[PDB]
């Protein structure tokens, strides 16, 4: 049970949101109300338009994701420390003492060559610093490197300097390992969780009643299946604006876009879904290995990359109920007109590919010449 | 926390009283119980204040 | 032997001004092409040669859409922009900071 | 050095008979309190002085 809410524009979304909080409420006063943000203008623009209906908007946390699904690893599984012992800034305060005793190895040759001309501890220190925020981005990322390098192994069809990244890793979880600090992490410690909570009873202590995720165009598919798991017992909600209307994403298989023929539930009414349910489903609206070529707009095919890959991971989830609400336009100006054009996902350029319709130029659509929109 | 008390006899209730009005603190209290009456009257159902 | 793409193709060109005029040029030279092809007909003599030369006009009009789409990135740089950038590449080779 | 004249300041501290109920703080638990609580009043019919 998790609610994706589509639609167009930002004041339906926020309209959803007081629904839902005035039709039920909490029973205890003091226990907040999560919301997932990503910056501090949606914070402010969230409390001034939730305080300007109500009357006030008081005791409402706005946690990171990383946070939010840490306080909930540690609200769950039991031992695990507040917070983590690998952070951005304690893996280059440790690897600036391991590298010196690292080197000499026979595969840091490089390093070493990089490191003996002098020694301010200023290339060690960036040096460092680097391979931190690298480790860091590959435990929020891609945890199965990090779990064969655990064990020594060694990853086929990859590049260059595994050789002096992974026994690096690995001396480093040693040397964690040898002082004494906590173990549990990231890359471990999710597959335990989602382990242990996909079958279990249906009453977990301490977790939330709900919460929402707002203004968030941008997760890891870690933490969307664990969303996806911890929504089971939870009712939590998703808010994604996207522009277009019909489905603009991407395919995998030859049968996997007979298995895209989910249910898109109306808000209220009935079920909608881009039109032509066949044939420009099997036809060449979709490519046959790689995502769509005629995909509508020019302007949403080349600079709608990162809104594809978000609808195609959430147009796999298989317990999610996907619903819509949008709302139309009218063309009167330009930038309406454009927008229009965008959202209903059509073409409207002239190239001009035939003789006639290269001379006659009375198809296009008129422009008053008195339009200040753009 | 404020100024150098430097003597107990310094923060008794007549000198914080006077101070209170030297200061003009006294907005903060009905600011601030309205605040938390407007938040108890959408949060706790039956309200009395 | 085989056809390059938008970011293999270095050109050090002298000043920054050049360099701006150089790209503007690169851009409406291959939106004109890309529509020339397309129509299948053109008047400037080199389209002309260069349209009787191609075969696969929609391969053609393929890779001058992507190359046209990827021109935000293209390099026509300069000589102190060109070993900057080796330099923070190759820093491991070079010796350098970061 | 400061630090046992603060180790039984914040001791004296803790344990004032506020209210005649509810005092000596010590006797709050966790379910019981909430710090740092943030609020916004929409105020039209501009406020003269």
């Amino acid at each position: 049970m998790l609610r994706v809410y589509h639609s167009n524009r930002l004041d339906v979304l926020e309209a959803l949101m007081e629904f839902i909080v005035e039709r039920e409420r909490l029973d205890d006063p003091f226990e907040p109300e999560m919301i997932l943000v990503q910056s501090t203008g949606m914070a402010q623009w969230l409390q001034m338009t939730l305080s300007q209906k109500f009357g006030i908007a008081a005791n409402i946390d706005f946690p990171l994701p990383a946070s939010f699904i840490w306080d909930m690893f540690v609200r769950v599984l039991p031992e695990i420390p507040k917070e983590s012992a690998f952070n951005k800034q304690s893996m280059s305060w440790k690897l600036m003492t391991l590298l010196p005793q690292l080197l000499e190895r026979e595969d840091f040759t490089l390093l070493r060559h990089y490191l003996t001309d002098d020694s301010d501890k200023r290339k060690l220190f960036q040096l460092s610093s680097k391979a931190a925020d690298l480790f860091d981005q590959y435990l929020v990322y891609r945890p199965d490197w990090l779990a064969q390098w655990e064990t020594g192994h060694l990853v086929e069809g990859l590049g260059e300097a595994q050789a002096w990244q992974a026994p690096l890793w690995k001396a480093l979880v040693e040397y964690t390992h040898q002082l004494g600090q906590p173990r549990w992490h990231r890359a471990n410690l999710y597959q335990r969780f989602i382990e242990t909570l996909e079958s279990a009873t249906t009453c977990p202590p301490g977790l939330p009643s709900r919460v929402f995720i707002c203004g968030i165009s941008a997760l890891p598919p870690v933490y969307l299946q664990a969303l996806q798991a911890l929504g089971k017992h939870i009712e939590i909600h998703l808010l994604f604006t996207n522009p277009c209307r019909y489905y603009w994403g991407d395919i995998k298989d030859p049968a996997y876009l007979a298995k895209l023929l989910t249910r898109q539930r109306r808000h209220s009414f009935e079920d909608r879904e881009l039109p032509l349910f066949r044939d420009s489903e099997n036809a060449g609206q979709l490519f046959n290995s790689d995502g769509e070529q005629d995909v509508g707009n020019p302007l949403l095919a080349s600079w709608g990359k990162l809104g594809r890959d978000y609808i195609y991971l959430l147009s796999d989830l298989e317990s999610s109920q996907e619903l819509d609400a949008f709302v139309d336009v009218t063309p009167d100006n330009l930038l309406h007109n454009i927008q229009s054009d965008i959202l209903e996902l059509e073409n409207r350029a002239v190239a001009g590919v035939n003789i006639e319709e290269f001379s006659r130029s009375d198809n296009k659509r008129p422009l008053d010449p008195l339009d200040s929109s753009i | 926390s404020n100024w150098l008390g430097e003597d107990s006899s310094a923060y008794t209730q007549q000198a914080m009283a006077a101070a209170m009005q030297a200061h003009r603190y006294d907005l903060q209290y009905q600011l601030y119980t309205l605040a938390l009456h407007r938040y108890l009257r959408h949060r706790i159902a039956d309200y009395d204040y | 032997p085989r056809p390059l793409t938008v970011e293999e193709l270095l050109v050090v060109t002298f000043t920054e001004a050049a360099t701006a005029e150089l790209r503007g040029r690169i851009r409406s030279n291959i939106h004109e092409l890309r529509i020339a092809c397309l129509r299948e007909t053109t008047d400037n003599p080199l389209y002309e040669r260069l349209l009787e030369e191609i075969d696969d006009k929609a391969q053609a009009a393929q890779w001058l859409l992507l190359a046209e789409r990827q021109m935000d990135e293209a390099a026509v740089f300069t000589i102190h922009g060109f070993c900057q950038r080796m330099l923070n590449l190759n820093a491991f080779e070079s010796g350098m900071l970061f | 050095q400061w630090e046992p004249v603060l180790t039984e300041w914040i001791t004296a501290v803790l344990q004032a008979p506020l209210n005649e109920t509810g005092v000596s703080l010590s006797q709050l638990s966790a379910r019981n309190k909430q710090v740092e609580m943030e609020f916004y009043l929409p105020i039209s019919e501009p406020l003269i002085a």
